[PDB]
RNA sequence: GUUGGGCACUCUAAGGUGACUGCCGGUGACAAACCGGAGGAAGGUGGGGAUGACGUCAAAUCAUCAUGCCCCUUAUGACCUGGGCUACACACGUGCUACAAUGGACAGAACAAAGGGCAGCGAAACCGCGAGGUUAAGCCAAUCCCACAAAUCUGUUCUCAGUUCGGAUCGCAGUCUGCAACUCGACUGCGUGAAGCUGGAAUCGCUAGUAAUCGCGGAUCAGCAUGCCGCGGUGAAUACGUUCC
RNA sequence: AAGAACCUUACCAGGUCUUGACAUCCUCUGACAAUCCUAGAGAUAGGACGUCCCCUUCGGGGGCAGAGUGACAGGUGGUGCA
């Protein structure tokens, strides 16, 4: 368990960290580099020491509920100014200048 | 030495046969390095095999243009056309395999 | 519709009017040319000029204006010419020259022919007649074909519809055939009417 | 005569029409084609390709 | 002396070089005979869209034909004779 | 660009800097929907043209860094 | 009006078999003949490592069992709807041999294509699997409606 | 080639040559043809483009343009600023990118053609995670710069998972361009991680360097490409036959 | 008409001018003008500052500009069964 997330055992560490909300490939890569540990080792084949080090590096990053809240307070902020983007957030329409007529289904 | 210009597509191979041991050296590399495919190498040797001059001559090609397949066909065509300068008796055996025809299949 | 015969026969059997190389001056030297030829038209609207060939040489711009009325073109002692030059000299910016040759047999050149018919239709000469004068004049000139057309409200006739009196052959099939072509618009008191005039003038062998 | 440089747009320098203009000649597709035919455009002949 | 000729008609461009070479050879300087340089092919494609996606193509083309004329062991009379020669309206004489 | 810094029309920034001399007081009408909201604007009501009418937008803290036109939606749709 | 000549393919350089080349060209996708030249040479090393026989002994045996003898052709003269038993021309035998070999090899469960193609050849050679079945299927069907022709 | 080195070869591009039933066998009116055979790069209509006749829809265009008769003519002319053209319950058309392993990620070699560049291309050097910025080499040019390829191939890892598949979308970083990127730019960091496990009926097109697939350049152009137009790289399957249409 | 941020742009909202944006003149003939100051959202302004056209037998004219001037000019406003 890392940052309160049960990362999978069978897959490699880099992959298992991508599941951790707030960690992608390149974050997982520079975590394990900063941990001074092989990035080819497996989670099932790691050490509790190595886990500790990985866990210490990840504590410096904003991940999971910490990050989810940061993102959510932005949704607040935009609906708290009635900004174009705010209104696009609450309406469920594209917020960055994408057309609606067709090809907007992710939002709609 | 016996010279013969080959052309396929945009490739243009300046073939030169010299008395040797069946080494094809294209732009100062072994043919295997320059042309990876075995199928292409066999087809490049096809004029030397039919005249039974494989192991008689060292082929010194200077190629420029097109790709790896293309470069092949021009070498093949240029070996064939070099052999004709080596021995006019080969014309009959080459011509039967269609090696003396220039493949003028351009893009549409 | 059809390809402009001249369009597809330039640099082939006919030549450039605008004989000049120019790299970075292209547009300057070009739009100049456009004034020069548009000026000599508005000026010499009645002098039977067509092939206003324009050559160039840094600041020595030559204008050959081939004219069927060359005695009329020069003027009383080069009066028309000199006045033409000074305007062009003050417009273009260069030493505008005035070499002049003749359009012998105006009925060989299709611009002049189509210009002749342009006036007849303004002065209300029956479409019928207008062309036939040209046709027969062009035949005697020595032309292997002609195809005058006039199209529009013909005679003030409410319904516009086209009238073409065609003699000889119009071999558009032959890239080496010298098909001249020239269009013109005939503004009467019922709109405008289209003078289109083809002239095959012997093969270019 | 536009205010800023960006606003300044290429217009057909013969037509005046502000569309389709060829930077080499400063002509719209129309004014060019016509003049190309007549053959007043120093070395620009119709092609077959 | 190095001369570069550029034209839209290769005929007048050849007739030019002939004289440029002949005037230099009567002048007595050795000539590098007119090098044909890679002819420039500017193509202009005016499309008139029909049914939107089909589009009647009309292609125009300008060819600048080029010739390079080196004059070796140049002479006073050559340098003169080059300026004396009148290369036509459709040739650009660069020295 | 982002090295040049945030954008604001000098015609507007002058109007609001005159109000910063006094205490807010007046309400500025402008057509500079493109002007960034600076900290100096905080507390003001800015009348911003939405294409037909001027929308009165009160300038709070979270509105700093955005443009004025973010708060004056130009297109009507329900 | 006169039967167009089929394109003369080169022999496969290592097995000297224009059949094996034709397989490569059948396997080739998006003009990636490299990928298919690799896959086959990988598949034939798999066949030779398992069986011990030459891949050519097995592959020719595989084709024998896939290659059709009689095929159904639709004939609708007046009514008819006759599935005319037609003898497969020797070129169309190899065609349908290689087509089915490749088509069913791609559909197999094995992870890599080199293994999938190897296993379909090994199954075809043992007179079993799906590609052999497909030949049987059309022959069973051709035998079923054999009263036409 | 970097330099010396005629220049050979490749190329560049002006002019010539070459292909025909010319030739040799059959076959057949001894002719024509047909069927083969030579020689040639080319086999029997060399291959791509371009170039047609008379016609029709009082077809479409008075928004390319011009234009009789009208109409407006302190306005139906004109000027600016902001906005809209970019809305979206949805549909009709066009295309891109995936729906993984004949891959993804990851490293190591590669091998093009064409076109553009002075108000421009910008070398390299230099900094940044990169997009970019730095200062600027050489060059209106077969000489310098943009380009100097991607597929592929050699590795090399994951293991058939909605995944190292897929990247939508959204949140946060910046970079250029322009007066200005809020509505309304492109691009890059970082995080996020949608649908899709390759779509029926139906329907359209295509006999070879074609289908397919991969990059590149250009036009328009301050910036803006999943379009258009070039350009090359790799490269298929099949045509049995006149059965039905 | 996949090179619409402004421009383009023709539309809308709001401001704004009326030989009018532009246009032959009819003339008078000035410089035209940058300009940078004050507003403005800008246009439209008002204005600091800034006006020598040259040739001229030295008149006038080619002008360009304003004002006048005169019909108009200009219309992407109708009619493609003119």
């Amino acid at each position: 368990r890392i940052a309160g997330v049960d990362i999978p055992r069978d897959k490699r560490v880099v992959i298992s960290l991508t599941y951790i909300f707030g960690i992608g490939r390149t974050t997982a890569q520079q975590v394990l580099k900063e941990a001074g540990v092989s990035e080819d080792t497996r989670v099932r084949d790691l050490t509790e020491e190595e886990l500790g080090k990985i866990r210490d590096i990840i504590d410096k990053l904003k991940v999971e509920g910490d990050l989810r809240r940061e993102v959510s307070l932005n949704i607040k902020r935009l609906i708290e100014i009635g900004s174009y983007r705010g209104i696009r957030h609450r309406r469920g329409l594209p917020v960055r200048g994408q057309n609606s007529k067709n090809n907007a289904r992710t939002r709609k | 030495q016996y010279y013969g210009t080959g052309r396929r597509k945009s490739s243009v191979a300046r073939v030169r046969l010299v008395p040797g041991e069946g080494r094809i050296v294209v732009n100062n590399r072994e043919i295997s390095e320059h042309i990876p495919s075995a199928a292409l190498i066999e087809d490049i040797k096809q004029p030397l095999t039919l005249t039974e001059t494989a192991g008689t001559y060292d082929v010194l090609v200077n190629v420029h243009g097109g790709g790896l397949s293309g470069q092949a066909g021009a070498i093949r065509h240029g070996i064939a056309r070099a052999l004709l300068e080596a021995d006019p008796e080969y014309r009959t055996t080459l011509k039967r395999a269609g090696l003396l025809t220039r493949d003028a299949r351009m893009k549409e | 519709q059809k390809v402009n015969p001249v369009g597809l026969r330039i640099g082939v059997i006919r030549d450039w009017e605008s004989k000049w190389y120019a790299g970075k001056d292209y547009a300057d030297f070009l739009h100049e040319d456009l004034k020069i030829r548009e000026y000599i038209s508005k000026r010499l609207s009645d002098a039977s000029v067509s092939k206003v060939e324009i050559e160039r040489a840094a600041n020595r711009v030559n204008i050959t204006i081939h004219t069927a009325k060359p005695g009329m073109v020069i003027g009383k002692g080069g009066s028309e010419v000199e006045a033409l030059r000074k305007a062009l000299n003050s417009l273009t910016g260069k030493r505008v020259h005035i070499n002049i040759l003749e359009i012998k047999r105006a009925d060989l050149d299709a611009q002049l022919v189509a210009d002749n018919i342009a006036r007849q239709l303004e002065n209300r000469v029956s479409f019928r007649r207008a062309q036939k004068q040209q046709i027969q004049r062009t035949m005697r000139a020595g032309a292997q074909g002609v195809k005058t057309m006039v199209s529009g409200r013909l005679g003030g006739a409410d319904i516009a519809r086209s009238e073409y009196y065609s003699e000889g052959t119009v071999p558009l099939h032959t890239l080496r055939a010298d098909i001249d072509y020239a269009t013109s618009e005939a503004d009467t008191t019922y709109g405008k009417l289209g003078v289109k005039v083809w002239i095959y003038r012997g093969e270019v062998l | 005569t536009p205010k800023f440089k960006v606003q300044e747009y290429t217009r057909c320098e013969r037509c005046g029409r502000p569309h389709s203009v060829i930077r080499k000649f400063k002509l719209c597709r129309i004014c060019f084609r016509e003049l190309a035919y007549k053959g007043q455009i120093p070395g620009v002949k119709k092609a077959s390709w | 002396i190095r001369i570069r000729l550029k034209a839209y008609d290769h005929r007048i461009l050849d007739q030019s070089a002939e004289k440029i070479v002949e005037t230099a050879k009567r002048s007595g300087a050795s000539v590098s005979g007119p090098i044909p340089l890679p002819t420039e092919k500017s193509v202009y494609t005016i499309l008139r869209a029909v049914h939107k996606y089909k589009d009647s193509r009309e292609q125009f083309e300008m060819r600048t034909h080029k010739r390079l004329i080196d004059i070796v062991n140049p002479t006073p009379q050559t340098v003169d004779a080059l300026m004396r020669l009148d290369l036509p309206s459709g040739v650009d004489i660069e020295i | 660009s982002l090295k040049k810094g945030p954008f604001v029309d000098g015609h507007l920034m002058t109007k609001i800097e005159k109000l910063n001399e006094t205490d807010k007081k007046q309400v500025v009408k402008t057509w500079s929907r493109r002007s960034t909201i600076f900290p100096q604007f905080i507390g003001h009501t800015i009348a911003v043209y939405d294409g037909r009418k001027h929308v009165p937008v009160f300038i709070s803290e979270d509105m700093v860094g955005h443009k004025l036109g973010e708060f004056a939606p130009t297109r009507t749709y329900k | 009006k006169g039967p167009v000549a089929k394109r003369d393919v080169l022999p496969d350089p290592i097995y000297n078999s224009k059949l094996v080349s034709r397989l490569i060209n059948k396997m080739m996708i998006d003009g990636k003949k490299g990928k298919s030249q690799t896959i086959l040479y990988k598949s034939f090393d798999i066949i030779k490592e398992r069986t011990g026989n030459d891949a050519m002994e097995v592959f020719e045996q595989a084709l024998k069992n896939i290659m059709p003898v009689l095929e159904v052709k639709a004939r609708r003269v007046g009514g008819a709807n006759y599935q005319v038993p037609v003898e497969v021309r020797p070129e169309r035998r190899t065609t349908l041999g290689l087509r089915w070999l490749v088509n069913y090899a791609r559909l197999r469960g094995e992870k890599t294509m080199e293994e999938r193609l190897a296993n379909e050849i090994l199954d075809a050679a043992n007179n079993t699997g799906a590609a052999v079945k497909k030949r049987e299927d059309t022959h069973k069907m051709a035998e079923a409606n054999k009263a036409f022709a």
